[PDB]
């Protein structure tokens, strides 16, 4: 920890059995400002039909949150994530939809439910604010993410 | 759960976690070593009859059973000599006064009978032992800072 | 003005628990409409309002029931 | 819709099903896997319970519904009741019906069954290989007979024609039809008065009581069995307890159409006219498939269940899957309240707390909404969430009308009594945190180190009433358990006012002649100390000499500066003498307390926070610091320790002596160690004086010094000697599990470097105290669950009791000094119509008052011994309790009103106390003891005595001894008030001749527990008796005799040259003397020695009511009683001869000691004292009066070994809910020898005496069986038994026809309304009058 | 296997140690009755708890003294299982040799 | 802590509430006797029905907060009905007096 | 029997309680256990002599410390099935917290 410079007295009540009260110097000097490195921890759900490849283009997204996006659905090192910002493109793949003879418009539209009903997005859920550091995609034996990694 | 007097320099009293399990978790001391076999044992310096020779040895309890052990904090020359006619000493655990020539081992420093967590507190004399045991849930985390002062 | 202790209002009609109920049904006509307060609001809520007519005096079981038969016969 | 208020569980009628639902159903193809469409008619399905889907239906025809009544091709028309999904249910039509398995096994055989026929008889009838023939006749045999295949074929062949014997349940049916009920409940009412066999009397008790529940219920038994049943709906089912899957594949369908199967294949073989076998088969699957469908048909202990047999029971899923705990015991959606870091607020008046800025935008986010609706600043409602998304300041300004006067309630997650939550109101804090008000901490038994607190938000208009008006930190002064303030100031405000009104020595400013008095101008300006010396100001006051005004005065007073600053603070005249004093913990919260006591609630709030802020801001104006010259070191305090060690040294030179001991060397170490830690103590304190002194010498004192740590030990708030001791001095002796402790403790201190022996032996008393946080927590709370389970069913609901009897009041403490005063338990309680003076002719109240402190004044400058109390059980109330005599509520002041919920606060002032008593009083030693000199009995306050239960013994000196067992001692202090009971020993050495009084000195007795009081009266020698061997094998000049193995009593001896009283026999007895010996009277003869009350589960005894190790057998009413008095051949002490008859002889099994010696007529009520006393025994022949005395008294020994205070309101509560089963002697109407409710026995006997009888069942006997079967006799089903079986309590209280009649609080939490208590009740009496009203 | 199981296989035992030793005086009763409370009870801890959970018997005692002193929790609940089959045997016995004085 | 009224529950508003994954529960067994002891019975009768325990009464007070009328509408919403069809579905029936 | 249904509602009583109470850690993921061992104990002696009767529990204890002492059996007969429900559930906890990294796509 570090130290700092203490007075021993009763002061007006902010101080009742063991409580704490601290300088806006404190502040002033950035002082035990803590730096929280979550984990964005992405998956990619293989099914019985459909690819299994996780791409970019993800529709019913507003240009002001694709612009901060490179492709295959990574965003640049430096972007701040704030709450419901989009670090990663979440896919669902294009099974389990191409055999039904309803919803024709809607697999034009947002083809395969590539978004949910009504969700966040998934890089942290909401409350934060914070730029990325490092991006960790690992490739397979024969997998073919070039374009990604 | 409870402490035995062999507790002295092999593991420490003090450190604890602030579950329910207190007392069965005790963090092994700062100049204790595991023997061949498989105990622990605390280096002893050797008292002979008109010196004290600097050599250590590896006591364990059955050895300290039948041996004496003097205190940490007693006299000591730079020759060897023992100026005082009464030195206060323990045969089993319990401290009781003895001669000057009827022990023949020392407490190499000050140190063994804290572990490495709590050696980080100055004047652990001058707090209560359930304090200085919530001083060390207290240095168990820390996150670190920017400046490190 | 934030009421302390609704006491002085127990002083009138001495329960503790038809208070409620009372303030309760004399609020919901304020709260939905069709009706205009008596005191002037001090820039609060109808809560304090109603504690502070409780508490003056103006309004008991035998005033609600009146005004009830009132706006029963004039709906 | 309608209420639940009292409805029974009758038998559903096959008429009421056939009008509940009406149509045919065939061919069941019920949900068809491809197709997922509304299908025919069928069971269970889309068919039935009308639309699948809201408003629509697919029929092919009339989707509108116009008509009703109808089932047209494939859909519902008919609804007519209620909603769409509360309809009606459907049917089934079984070919034969089966009867229902919870009567035929009740668990086990309870109800449902007796028809003078065995269980086992009866199940194997409804087997395939046995039958029950019916409508017999003519023959040997009767219909209740059992038959095989050869036998009823037998039966049939000599039978021959009209003989009737079905499979199913059709046989019980017709003989059920043929037994009348009337005739039969005669003929068991003739043979209940008949017979005489014990186990037969119980059984035709139950047969008699269930035969009236079925004449009373007015129902017919035969609806039992099943004949038509309904079905429930499919969305009803929750979902399986293995992974997620559908409501059309749940595990209820595969039994459903397993079911339907089977009552299809038989309805298709009895149209194809089946042969006997197999349509037997048939009934016999149904059966069985009824059976499983029902309960899991398990006969002992079900070793497997198999492979977790899918929805096995319906009480399976009723109890455990959806939850009889259903509501309040899971935690159920929260829902806008949340948890944060308490921190402290130095501001914000009392009813007033803080509440961070992003929490609170997101609590009040509906409010929000609605309030940009109403103002026309939001269109739509995503407008409203973009503005809240953006956060701009017109938001804020609407939060900000939000939270302006809107409440909240503060709730932590240990409520252990009811001010653990409280409302308050919040104000924006920024950040995160949660800012409290500084003074709740004793309430919530926390301190501020990140401890958790709820944050719920009132949602409704109620519930901000509800918050207001009940659950404020301002309508809750005092504690709700003892009348002590639960508001007190902690270290802060009293070091603050400790240091305001401290007084010094020659400072500077001296005679300040001021007016206003206004002396804080001159401390702010220059010259002035705020600890000056004694100046006289002019101080006005205000009194009350006249009633409801107020009496100004005006005098000059010597004070110091800080005393005239606080007069500013003080409103409206508060006596003088309560400010002219030093300032601690007990000044300032007795200040507090006449505050509240006199100016009555508004003054004191506003006084209280006064007190706080002023105190606030002179101990932030104080500084006061704690540095290294602030502790002290004795000087002689080494000298001491070697006086110590040298006294050791002397005592290991007796350890080299031989002549002591281990044990006696422990305990003089400890008393050597002991003494030295006194006298370091002694040194501590007289070393504290004239540290930091004014320029001032030559003085006495010396100028009293202002260091931090004696100002906290004077003060004592938080700083107590105990903690000074071990910071500076010696620390003594440490606490160890094991119960040892090493010989030469810790001379050094805190101040001192301590050795690394003395830091590893003080961690063993950490480790001895540590653990003592974590054990005893889910005990304490099983016993308040125990204690809410007992007494929930108890709410006020009358305004006046009318009794004239009461429960007596009498001033009773503990050994020793007083304890609690008579003016304690006076205060609070309304008394009856008459309290007496010693002068003749002299009341004091008409009929009754509000007990306040006028007449606690006016008894207090009278002269009162006893003071008799209108109480509870007698004057019952019908459906609650009228609780008048529940008279001046806790930290409230009123009259009591309707209403008040009472019990669950008897469980919280109960559970109160922590998870450990600590009554050591000292450290780990202490020598305690037996006895060291005497015992010591005498009277310390003046006033005459008087001796009870004692005797005239003739002695030859001039004192008068006594061998009675029981000795009470009644002291005259007021008028006859006695307030000190000193336990006497049984036949004490009194010093003080009989018939005698003195007051004042002369300890009159002298006991000592190595002698016996058996003595002789007539001078002369001793008694001649055989000398044999055998009976010198007792245990504890010599012993010639012994009555335990066989000193038996013979005829005493009156002369001195003849060889000629009543000798009782203790248990142990040793002769002290030899035959033929020359004694006079009062010398020593034959002389040997031979309840528990205090600890955590002593309250558990207390309160469970259970039996004690030895029980007492009490005296009935005068009858002839001496030793022997005709003993049988074995088991001795039967009493035979009664003057009066009264045939009523007990059998003793010998182990008893010997009742009783003098007192050859006695009374119902007197004591026996043979060891712990029968609380049973004291209540059927006593009377109510003891009992309440005795336990209340006992919880009382309980609660002052460790100086906590409870009133005896709460336990007297609960000894009133534990006071049902009122067994009766004399028969009544609809009763006999049984035990039933008080209210519906006092109901009985007011309408036996009201119209037409004279006296028809009288002279009831209570029961004190304590927690077990009280909990459980709530005679409602919803609450009689909620952790057992619902169908079996289901089950009872449908073949009993009970009603709930609305008593009860958790009955409502189980089911689901409002609570019949607070604000409620008031909507339970609107309703009630407003339905008599139209 | 209820409480009723035992209570039944205890009256069968007592009417079987009636036949067997033919007593006809109450207070030579004190042999067998024990011993009818010694054989009806069951060894196996789940066939004693199976009991328990029906009704019929009681957890109250009429006397403390027959409760013994250890610290564990099947002996407390055997020696109330034996209390209260002794409490129903004597009341049964009296029945019983009612019913061997007017059988043969 | 304190979530707000989100979408996907059917009981208790245990699935997808607002956290990182939420719950909602822990009202607790002796807060509700405490608000017993004060005798609070319409924050009881939220702790029972509306604010804990019904999907179309939080629908009905949201509708009445928003909209502006704030009527509880008190009684028993839709568990006293599960427990009525619960207990009639056996043999035993349920009827309805004052 | 009947422990079964013990040990599911306790099971889903404690997966609630992880969820809710959203620790992501095996230190201090006790209080949730305690949560688990303080509701799911049934209450009196009728199921506490039924469950018990039930297979799944035993009367030998795993740890010494959580044995009760005391002569009531029915304090000792609670925190037999509290003892041997944290001993069954700890693995069940940490199997659920497996479980509880990648359960609900959020």
């Amino acid at each position: 920890g570090q130290n700092m410079r203490v007075a021993f007295m009763p002061w007006n009540g902010y101080n009742f059995e063991d409580s704490i009260l601290v300088s806006e110097r404190v502040v002033q000097e950035d002082r035990f400002t803590t730096i929280h490195i979550q984990e964005l921890a992405c998956v990619s759900r293989d099914t019985k039909l459909g690819p299994e490849e996780i791409t970019a283009d993800i529709p019913n997204v507003g240009e002001a949150a694709l612009s901060k996006l490179d492709e295959s659905g990574i965003v640049y090192i430096g972007a701040e994530v704030t709450g419901g910002d989009i670090l990663v493109g979440k896919v669902t793949p294009k099974g389990e939809t191409q055999l039904t003879p309803e919803e024709k418009l809607l697999r034009a539209i947002f083809g395969e439910k590539a978004s949910d009903v009504k969700d966040s997005s998934l890089r942290v859920p909401n409350g934060v604010s914070g730029t990325v550091i490092d991006v960790q995609v690992f490739t397979r034996d024969g997998v073919e993410k070039d374009k990604r990694a | 759960r409870d402490v035995h007097p062999t507790h002295y320099g092999r593991v420490c009293p003090i450190e604890t976690p602030e579950g329910p399990n207190i007392g069965l978790i005790n963090s092994l001391s700062v100049y204790a070593q595991t023997n061949e076999y498989g105990f622990l044992e605390t280096p002893y310096r050797k008292v002979t009859d008109g010196v004290v020779t600097d050599e250590i040895h590896y006591l364990s309890a059955i050895e300290e059973g039948n041996y004496v052990i003097a205190q940490a904090n007693s006299n000591l020359d730079e020759e060897g000599h023992f100026v005082e006619d009464l030195v206060t000493c323990r045969s089993k655990g319990e401290s009781s006064l003895f001669s000057r020539d009827q022990v023949d081992y020392m407490d190499v420093s000050t140190q063994q009978v804290v572990s490495v967590g709590a050696s980080l507190i100055p004047f652990l004399e001058h707090d209560d032992a359930n304090r200085a045991l919530m001083g060390a849930n207290m240095q168990r985390q820390a996150v670190p800072t920017l400046r490190a002062d | 003005m934030a009421r302390v202790t609704v006491q002085d209002a127990v002083e009138k009609i001495g329960n503790r628990f038809d208070l409620v109920l009372v303030a309760a049904r004399r609020a919901r006509q304020m709260q939905v409409g069709g009706k205009d307060p008596l005191v002037p609001e001090e820039n609060d809520k109808t809560t304090v309002i109603a504690l502070r007519e409780i508490e003056e005096g103006l309004i008991n079981n035998q005033i609600l029931d009146v005004r009830e038969r009132q706006e029963q016969q004039e709906q | 819709t309608e209420e639940f208020d009292a409805i029974k569980i009758a038998l559903a009628s096959p008429d009421m099903i056939r009008s509940w639902s009406f149509g045919e159903v065939k061919k069941p193809e019920t949900i068809n896997y491809r197709t997922f469409k509304p299908e025919r008619d069928g069971l269970f399905c889309a068919r039935i319970f009308g639309p699948v889907k809201d408003y629509e239906c697919l029929c092919g025809k009339y989707k509108r519904l116009k008509h009703r009544g109808v089932i047209c091709e494939k859909c519902g028309v008919e609804v007519t009741q209620t909603k769409v999904r509360r309809e009606r249910m459907g049917h089934i039509e079984l070919a034969s019906p089966t009867a229902h398995i919870w009567f035929l096994k009740s668990l086990p055989s309870r109800i449902g069954l007796l028809l003078d026929m065995p269980l086992r008889d009866i199940e194997r009838v409804l087997y395939f290989e046995s039958y029950v023939v019916i409508e017999g006749g003519m023959t040997n045999l009767e219909r209740q007979q059992i038959l095989t295949e050869e036998q009823y074929l037998d039966a049939l062949e000599e039978f021959g024609d009209e003989f009737d014997a079905k499979m199913g349940a059709e046989a019980i049916q017709a003989l059920l039809k043929s037994m009348d009920l009337e005739q039969e409940c005669e003929q068991l009412r003739e043979e209940l008065n008949e017979t005489n066999s014990e186990t037969k009397r119980k059984k035709l008790t139950k047969r008699i009581k269930l035969l009236e529940a079925f004449v009373q219920s007015g129902n017919k038994p035969e609806w039992m069995i099943l004949t038509v049943l309904p079905v429930l709906p499919p969305d009803l089912r929750p979902l399986v307890p293995l992974d997620g899957g559908r409501f059309a594949t749940s595990d209820l369908n595969d039994l459903y159409r397993r079911v339907i199967n089977r009552n299809n294949r038989l309805k298709r073989l009895l149209d194809l006219a089946a042969p006997d076998i197999i349509v037997r088969n048939e009934k016999r699957m149904l059966q069985e498939a009824v059976d499983a469908l029902l309960d899991n048909g398990r006969r002992g202990r079900a070793i497997t269940g198999s492979n977790k047999r899918p929805l096995k029971s319906l009480a399976d899923m009723i109890k455990g899957k959806q939850g009889r705990f259903r509501q309040n015991l899971l935690g159920k959606r929260v829902d806008y309240s949340g948890r944060s870091v308490i921190t402290v607020g130095p501001y914000l008046r009392l009813h007033q707390c803080g509440l961070p800025k992003k929490m609170a935008l997101e609590l009040f986010k509906p409010f929000i909404y609605g309030k940009l609706e109403l103002r026309g600043l939001a269109t739509t409602i995503k407008a409203a969430k973009k503005m809240v998304e953006r956060e701009e300041a017109v938001v804020w300004d609407i939060l900000d009308e939000v939270i302006r006067e809107h409440p909240v309630l503060l709730n932590r997650a240990p409520t252990l009594h009811r001010l653990g939550i409280q409302a308050f109101e919040p104000v924006l804090i920024e950040g995160k945190a949660i800012q409290l008000h500084p003074l709740v901490c004793a309430a919530y038994n926390a301190d501020f180190d990140g401890d958790q607190m709820a944050v719920h938000v009132p949602l409704t208009l109620e519930a901000q009433l509800e918050a207001r008006a009940l659950m404020m930190s301002t309508n809750n002064i005092l504690s709700p358990a003892n009348g002590e303030p639960i508001i007190v100031p902690s270290q802060d405000v009293v070091l603050g006012l400790y240091y305001m009104t401290r007084d010094c020595v020659n400072a500077k400013g001296e005679g300040m002649v001021l007016t206003g008095p206004k002396e804080a101008e001159r401390l702010y300006r220059s010259g002035l100390a705020s600890l000056h010396a004694r100046v006289k100001v002019r101080i006005t006051e205000y009194e009350k000499d006249a009633n409801g005004e107020l009496v100004a005065k005006t005098s000059l007073k010597d004070t110091t500066v800080g005393r005239a600053i606080l007069w500013m603070i003080v409103p409206k005249g508060l006596p003088y003498s309560i400010v002219n004093q030093a300032l601690g913990k007990k000044a300032i919260s007795k200040m507090l307390n006449t505050c509240y006591r006199i100016l009555g609630l508004k003054p004191t709030v506003i006084f209280a926070d006064q007190i706080m802020y002023t105190g606030f801001a002179y101990a932030a104006r104080s500084g006061a610091s704690v540095g290294i010259d602030d502790m002290v070191i004795p000087e002689k305090k080494h000298e001491i320790i070697s006086e110590a060690e040298a006294e050791v040294a002397e005592i290991q030179e007796q350890f080299q002596s031989g002549l002591v001991t281990a044990g006696e060397r422990y305990n003089k170490v400890i008393d050597i160690w002991a003494a030295a830690n006194d006298r370091v103590s002694k040194a501590m304190m007289d070393n504290l004086q004239t540290e930091t002194v004014i320029n001032r010498d030559g003085q006495e004192e010396k100028q009293v010094s202002f260091n931090s740590i004696y100002m906290m030990a004077d003060s004592g708030a938080r700083g107590s000697a105990a903690q000074i001791r071990q910071l500076a001095g010696m620390r003594g002796l440490m606490a160890k599990p094991d119960g040892s402790i090493i010989e030469t403790p810790i001379t050094a201190n805190f101040r001192e470097g301590l050795n690394v022996l003395q830091y590893f032996i003080s961690t063993h008393g950490a480790r001895k105290g540590l653990a003592d946080t974590a054990l005893k927590t889910a005990n304490s709370g099983y016993l308040t669950r125990r204690l809410v389970d007992v007494a929930q069913d108890l709410v006020v609901t009358e305004d006046d009791c009318g009794t004239h009897e009461g429960i007596m009041m009498t001033p009773v403490i503990e050994g020793g000094d007083v304890k609690e005063p008579l003016r304690d338990r006076v205060l609070g309680r309304v008394t009856a119509e008459d309290v007496l003076k010693p002068g003749t002719a002299d009341i004091l109240v008409p009929r009754n008052t509000l007990l306040h402190e006028q007449w606690c004044d006016l008894l207090e400058e009278n002269s009162v011994d006893a003071v008799k109390v209108r109480s509870v059980v007698s004057c019952d109330t019908d459906f609650g309790v009228c609780a008048h005599c529940y008279g001046r509520d806790l930290a409230r002041g009123h009259i009591i009103n309707k209403g008040e919920a009472i019990g669950v606060i008897a469980a919280q002032s109960i559970g109160e106390p922590g998870t450990q008593l600590t009554m050591r009083t000292f450290h780990i030693g202490g020598a305690a003891s037996r006895a060291a000199a005497e015992s010591s009995i005498q009277v310390k306050n003046k006033g005459s005595i008087k001796l009870s239960n004692v005797k005239s013994v003739v002695n030859s000196s001039g004192k008068l001894v006594i061998t009675s067992r029981n000795t009470e001692l009644k002291l005259i202090d007021e008028f006859g008030r006695t307030k000190e009971s000193y336990k006497v020993p049984y036949g004490a050495v009194l010093a003080k001749g009989d018939g005698e009084q003195v007051a004042g000195g002369e300890t009159v007795a002298n006991w000592d527990p190595h002698t016996m009081p058996v003595i002789t009266e007539v001078s002369g020698f001793v008694r001649f008796t055989d000398m044999i061997d055998g009976q010198t094998i007792t245990r504890q000049s010599l012993v010639v005799l012994d009555s335990a193995e066989r000193r038996p009593a013979l005829k005493i001896v009156d002369a001195q040259g003849n060889d000629v009283a009543q000798y009782f026999l203790p248990g142990k007895a040793i002769v002290q003397l030899e035959d033929g010996v020359q004694i006079s009277s009062g010398d020593t003869l034959a002389r040997i020695p031979q309840d528990i009350t205090g600890g955590l589960p002593r309250v558990a005894d207390l309160f469970e009511a259970r039996r004690p190790k030895e029980p007492a057998i009490l005296a009935e009413i005068s009858g002839i009683v001496s030793f022997g008095k005709e003993t049988k051949g074995k088991r001795r002490l039967v009493i035979t001869p009664v003057d009066g008859s009264d045939p009523y002889e007990e059998m003793i099994p010998k182990w008893r000691q010997l009742n009783v010696f003098e007192g050859e007529r006695v009374e119902r009520g007197d004591v026996i004292s043979d060891g712990p006393e029968a609380p049973h025994d004291i209540l059927r022949l006593r009377g109510v009066h003891a009992v309440t005395r005795y336990i209340v008294n006992e919880v009382q020994d309980v609660y002052r070994l460790q100086g906590v205070k409870i009133n005896d309101k709460h336990i007297e509560v609960i000894v009133r809910q534990m006071l049902r089963k009122a067994t009766i002697v004399n028969a009544g109407s609809s009763d006999f020898l049984e035990g039933e409710q008080v209210e519906y026995s006092r109901v009985k006997i007011a309408n036996r005496e009201l119209e037409a009888n004279g006296k028809v069942g009288a002279t009831y006997s209570r029961d004190l069986l304590g927690i077990t079967k009280a909990s459980l006799a709530t005679e409602s089903f919803i609450s009689a038994a909620s952790f057992q079986e619902t169908t079996r309590v289901l089950t009872e209280a449908a073949v009993a026809g009970k009603r709930d009649e609305l008593r009860g609080l958790k009955e409502n939490v189980i089911v689901g309304r409002l609570i019949p208590a607070g604000t409620g009740y008031a909507y339970h009496q609107d309703r009630m009058r407003r339905r008599a009203a139209g | 296997m209820t409480y009723n199981n035992v209570f039944d296989h205890a009256y069968e035992m007592l009417k079987e140690n009636i036949r067997y030793d033919d007593i006809r005086d109450t207070d030579d009763l004190h042999d067998a009755i024990h011993m009818a409370a010694d054989n009806a009870v069951p060894h196996y801890y789940a066939d004693i708890f199976s009991v328990m959970a029906s009704e019929g018997i009681d957890l109250e005692f009429e006397d403390s003294g027959l409760m013994p002193d250890t610290k564990d929790v099947i002996r407390i609940l055997q020696a109330r299982i034996y209390e209260q089959l002794t409490i129903d045997l004597w009341e049964d016995a009296e029945d019983l040799l009612n019913e061997y004085l007017e059988e043969v | 802590h304190a979530r707000s009224t989100g979408s996907y529950s059917l009981v208790t508003q245990q699935p997808l509430g607002g956290k990182a994954q939420f719950g909602g529960q822990r009202f607790g067994e002796m807060e509700v006797w405490a608000l017993e002891a004060y005798g609070a019975a319409y924050t009881l009768q939220e702790m029972l029905t509306v604010k804990s325990d019904d999907v179309n009464g939080r629908t009905k007070m949201y509708k009445n907060i928003v909209d502006g009328n704030h009527q509880m509408e008190p009684g028993m919403p839709e568990s006293f009905n599960v427990l009525l069809k619960e207990i009639r579905s056996l043999g035993i029936n349920i009827e309805l007096e004052d």
